[PDB]
DNA sequence: TCTACCGATAAGCACAACTACCTCTCC
RNA sequence: CGAGAGGUA
DNA sequence: TTGTGCTTATCGGTAGA
């Protein structure tokens, strides 16, 4: 209903093989917006930490 | 503008670690030393004087952000 | 108590045998916890950096996945980018290709 | 032989085709007595990798490769697709005719796919709706025209089913036959992926990901494709995703969601009123095998330093209370404050507490002001 | 072909030297210098000596790996590219029975086969390799002119290794 | 766009340069050095502005590409059946005649003493 | 080869057993004793469901 | 005897709850598409700073929390059971017809 | 006068039934 | 390497 | 041993032209 998205938070949920099959059949786009799917891949979440940069100069 | 003007516990814990992280790779002091060993105590003493050349870039949910500094905002 | 043992033969990360060396499992329950107090450095590092650190080569002009790395699709390409991903990650989109699923990987930097 | 270093992010999801799997995979054999486990398996009995340098299973990765086929086979993922698609058109007229009007006998066929109930093979099966045989019974014609599956091409693929004459299956050839003269832009709206459906081609896992017998199974060149399909779908669902113990969510859990990690202590907990409500007391003789990194390279554990302590199952956020570590002539034993037991909601009657131990500076200044005790004094349940 | 092109960077700075704001540029000016001086190479591009010009630098990003920032600047530099169809001129440094050694300066070798030059015969009755069949003279020292041809590369040198022909006029030392 | 001159001028700049604190906490290349002191000395100018002037001149009254008035000036030919034999794009032509050519190779003789 | 005591492994040699069955596989037994002293985090039980580690 | 329900309960909670978090503009966002949830944090005692705080996980925490100090009370159908009605009042668009 | 979708009800089939550990004993 | 039974929080 | 979905599918079951 909110048009967001989120093949691998869905897979992680349950039933991960369908989930995959039917993203790979309607050939969505995962934005990896989630928290979870981050972590997943060596990302920060987003929500205390990783929201602002540090720039020195 | 639209920004509380107070520096989060997150932002906070960031900078120190960021500032600690350069002292302990031989980095000199701005702030002068006294009596003081440990990376982190420098980090608090810098941070407390606000004389550490650090700024901040805020994010916003539409897009845009917000760039600030140590200096400008206030610490409790 | 562990600092450095061997690694399971399947996937990069410690084996749960206190006799050789042990290893402790840091939960879903844990990260949730973690993720509520905010701490991002220490989630980082108990996933990615002590759990399971690997690379991953990334094609630019396509999206596609290079074996130094080397692009068949195209060209060799002098434009390739290095991506740190865990291994369980390598593993998955192995998975996902053995079962017929191709992954395109876009690079901001 | 530098690269750059760069983020990840919008991940792609995409049904394999040929052109992607004969462009990834390196230095494919399809040769039926040849394993060829010399390119592409990192634990196979050999010196060195072929395609890379030597390595210790830690610098080489799973090399892909994926047998060659003789001719085209359908993805088993779009029969479902196809079968829908063969239902609404009629297999006679091309067109959204003997099969289109009631009055010429003919009745209405339908297309399904048949999951181990007839020949154990998930293919198309044309059956005759049984209701309009009934009328047709009534009516005195016990059996179909001699005509009526006119609009199959022969195919020498076909062999001894005698299952019925209503009923027939459609070999891979005539799936073809029947799509050919439908126009693309009904096709397109059916099965989006029309590229992907020619499946001449099927990747192996490498040695190192670890299944084997199937594999060189259908890797033989011989006849019978409606067995090919079959043996393709049965070593497909063999994947570490599918349902059947490290199998689909299991696996998941296991691997992306939970993980182990070193730098790490497990040890049986006590009393012990002496020390502060922020201290945790460490043994000697495990904080001095315990390494961690400072820079100036691995010391030992000393006072001063931070460990995050934690009780399973963690069922709220205070089970994770940053101490400091003190140093106890005792051994194989932890102490602290029996005050601090009501975060981790437990005893002392044999429950055993481990911890971690930070390595990075930064991980290190961010535990002590977040997850330390001081800073978790109000109770976020209830502000208490 | 010596157009001057400009190509931004990606340096990075390590954290012992992060202070002196008032002569900060000098940390940023010697960070510049050492990061083409490492790399001293080029697929296709060519080669650069001097950041005459700095155009425009960036905002530093910093990254959680041992304490170093990046400073994305953008500047133009003298580079040469060798285009097909230019007559440019060389040094020989030495000379054999194979593979005529030329240099174009230090920064690349030219090599010269058989099928090059006109019809030449050897002359071993004295020490250096003469080819003065065609009444012109070539020894060491002497700048000749000649047509450049594609240029090829390595994969760890890459060096900008190419063919040298005096099929065109005006051949030998001028 | 430096053929002889500019690109000489820059480089004792450099020398120019290096003498004053030639010592350098970080490391240096000798290599890049090596390569402007062993390839600037094959052709030299005597001006910087009357030259590039001359060079640019035939550029805005005469239909030359970039491409083309770069070679040209760097092998710097000295008559017309030169020219019309090293560049093939410049063979079957009639867009520009010989003798104004001549002049310019006159001119370019004349600033070179 | 020679089987070697892990991390957790300590003791005094006691007996060696050696037997065969009639395949002719021979077996081989080694035991190792050591003494328990009572250590701070042992756990003891009651005859009436008390049970608990040892604190000091 | 009865320890699943409390797990899943709070891993599907969870789930829901951890991609919740407050921006700087002072509403309550959501990880996936910036989606908005609350305009204004409740904060009966306003006197805090939690622009960049997880508001979701930290309530998925705590009723967690409560559902598992609720296995003490006796889990029954005939007398009756917190932990189950907890498990019903939070269960809504399962129960339908 | 003869269907074309729509609805109620078996039915057969799936996924799921908590965490972190330690042991023995066949393979 | 897995599988089966017991136990600890 | 149940708890929810999920898809057939299977008979009617109404209008409806
Ligand atoms: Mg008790
Ligand atoms: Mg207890
Ligand atoms: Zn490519
Ligand atoms: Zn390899």
């Amino acid at each position: 209903v909110e048009s967001t998205p989120a093949p691998f938070t869905q897979a992680c949920f349950s039933s991960p093989s369908q989930c995959f099959l039917k993203a790979a059949k309607e050939g969505v786009r995962d934005d990896l917006q989630g928290s979870i799917d981050a972590l997943a891949w060596g990302k920060v979440p987003g929500f205390g930490t990783g929201d602002q940069f540090e720039i020195i100069i | 503008r639209k920004t509380s003007k107070f520096m989060t516990k997150y932002e906070r814990a960031r900078i120190l670690g960021t500032r600690a992280l350069q002292i302990s790779m031989n980095a000199p002091v701005m702030v002068e030393l006294e009596g003081e060993t440990d990376p982190l105590e420098i980090a608090m003493k810098e941070l407390r004087q606000r004389k550490i050349p650090f700024t901040i870039r805020r994010y916003l949910p539409d897009g845009s952000f917000e760039e600030w500094g140590v200096d400008e905002l206030i610490v409790e | 108590f562990r600092n450095t043992g061997p690694v399971h033969p399947l996937t990069r990360q410690p084996v749960a045998d206190r006799k050789r060396f042990g290893g402790i499992k840091f939960g879903e329950m844990e990260r949730d916890c973690l993720i509520a107090h905010g701490a991002s450095a220490n989630l980082h590092e108990r996933l990615f950096t002590l759990s399971d650190s690997s690379q991953m080569h990334i094609c630019r002009k396509c999206k596609t996945y290079a074996n130094g790395p080397y692009c068949r699709v195209c060209v060799s390409s002098d434009h390739v980018v290095r991506v740190y991903v865990p291994y369980g990650a390598k593993l998955l989109c192995q998975e996902l290709f053995s079962m017929g699923i191709t992954l395109n990987f876009d690079t901001k930097l | 032989l530098q690269v750059p270093v760069g983020t990840l992010t919008s991940i792609g999801f995409s049904i394999s085709n040929n052109n992607d799997r004969d462009k990834m995979s390196v230095l494919e054999v399809e040769a039926p007595n040849q394993v060829t486990d010399s390119r592409l398996g990192l634990p196979n009995p050999d010196s060195v990798c072929r395609t890379c340098g030597s390595k210790d299973r830690k610098v080489c990765e799973g090399h892909f490769g994926v047998i060659n086929f003789a001719y085209s086979i359908i993805n088993p993922y779009f029969l479902k697709e196809v079968a829908a698609l063969l239902n609404k058109i009629c297999p006679g007229c091309k067109y959204i005719c003997r099969y289109c009007t009631l009055n010429t006998g003919y009745p209405l066929m339908k297309f399904r796919v048949t999951t181990k109930e007839v020949f154990r093979r998930s293919g198309i099966v044309v059956e005759v709706n049984e209701e309009s045989l009934m009328k047709l019974k009534k009516r005195g014609v016990l059996t179909l025209p001699p005509d009526y599956w006119s609009f199959l091409p022969q195919d020498s693929n076909i062999d001894e089913s005698c299952l019925k004459p209503t009923r027939r299956i459609i070999t891979h050839a005539q799936v073809y036959a029947l799509l050919l003269g439908i126009d693309q832009r009904l096709i397109k709206k059916d099965i989006p992926m029309f590229n992907s459906l020619g499946l001449t081609s099927f990747p192996v896992t490498p040695n190192g990901y670890r299944r084997t017998r199937i594999y060189k199974k259908l890797v033989g060149f011989e006849g019978n494709t409606l067995e090919l399909s079959s043996r393709v779908m049965e070593c497909m669902q063999y994947s570490r995703l599918f349902s059947e113990k490290l199998c689909g969510l299991r696996f998941m859990k296991d691997v992306l969601l939970g993980k182990r990690s070193d730098h790490t202590f497990r040890t049986v907990v006590v009393g012990d009123p002496s020390l502060k409500l922020n201290e945790i007391g460490i043994p000697e003789s495990i904080a001095k095998r315990l390494q961690v990194s400072e820079h100036l390279i691995f010391r030992s554990l000393m006072d001063g330093d931070t460990v995050l302590m934690n009780r399973p199952p963690s069922i709220h956020q205070h089970s994770l209370i940053a101490m400091t570590v003190r140093i106890l002539p005792t051994t194989s034993v932890v102490s602290l404050n029996p005050i601090c037991c009501l975060p981790f909601r437990g005893d002392f009657d044999g429950d055993c507490l481990h911890g971690y131990v930070p390595q990075s500076i930064q991980a290190k200044v961010e535990l002590d002001e977040l997850v330390a005790l001081d800073k978790q004094l109000i109770n976020r349940q209830n502000g208490r | 072909m010596f157009i001057k092109v400009k190509l931004p960077w990606d340096v990075t700075i390590p954290a012992e030297d992060m202070d002196t704001g008032l002569m900060l540029q000098r940390a940023i000016v010697i960070r510049l210098l050492e990061a083409f001086s490492k790399e001293k190479a080029t697929k296709d591009l060519g080669y650069l000596i001097t950041p005459t010009i700095l155009e425009n630098i960036g905002e530093g990003k910093i990254k959680e790996q041992t304490g170093e920032i990046q400073f994305p600047v953008v500047f133009n530099g003298i580079c040469f590219k060798m285009f097909k169809g230019e007559i440019v001129h060389g040094v020989v440094h030495k000379v054999h029975k194979t593979g005529v050694f030329l240099k174009s300066g230090p920064y690349e070798i030219i090599y010269l086969s058989h099928m090059k030059m006109p019809g030449y015969e050897f002359i071993p009755g004295e020490n250096p390799f003469f080819m003065n069949q065609y009444m012109s003279r070539i020894q060491i020292g002497a700048r000749v002119r000649f047509v450049v041809l594609d240029t090829e590369w390595r994969e760890a040198e890459k060096d900008f290794m190419a063919l040298a022909s005096i099929d065109g006029d005006n051949l030998g030392p001028f | 766009c430096m053929m002889d001159c500019e690109a000489f001028q820059i480089l004792d700049g450099i020398k120019g340069q290096l003498v004053g604190l030639s010592e350098d906490p970080s490391i240096k290349i000798p290599v890049s050095y090596d390569r402007a002191l062993a390839y600037v000395e094959s052709c030299v100018h005597y001006t910087n502005p009357q030259s590039v002037r001359k060079v640019l001149e035939p550029l805005k009254t005469y239909g030359i590409s970039d491409g083309e008035m770069c070679v040209i000036a760097n092998a710097s030919s000295e008559s017309v059946d030169e020219v019309l034999a090293f560049i093939p794009s410049l063979k079957t032509k009639k867009e520009v005649i010989n003798q104004p050519l001549q002049d310019a190779l006159e001119e370019l003789s004349k600033l070179k003493k | 080869h020679s089987i070697k005591l892990k991390h957790t492994e300590r003791g005094i040699v006691q007996k060696v057993v050696l037997s065969s069955n009639d395949e002719g596989k021979n077996f081989a037994a080694v035991s190792l004793r050591q003494v328990r002293s009572p250590c701070l985090g042992d756990k003891f039980s009651s005859m009436h469901g008390q049970k608990g580690v040892l604190g000091y | 005897g009865n320890a699943d329900l409390p797990g899943t309960l709070s891993r599907r909670l969870m789930f829901f709850m951890r991609d919740i978090y407050a921006a700087y503009d002072g509403t309550v966002r959501n990880s996936f598409g910036n989606q908005l949830v609350q305009f204004t944090y409740e904060t009966d005692g306003p006197v805090e700073d939690i622009t960049g705080e997880a508001l979701g996980s930290l309530s998925a925490c705590a009723l967690s929390e409560a559902a598992y100090s609720a296995l003490d009370q006796p889990i029954s159908l005939l007398e009756t059971s917190p932990l189950l009605n907890l498990k019903n009042v939070l269960e809504c668009g399962s129960k339908k017809g």
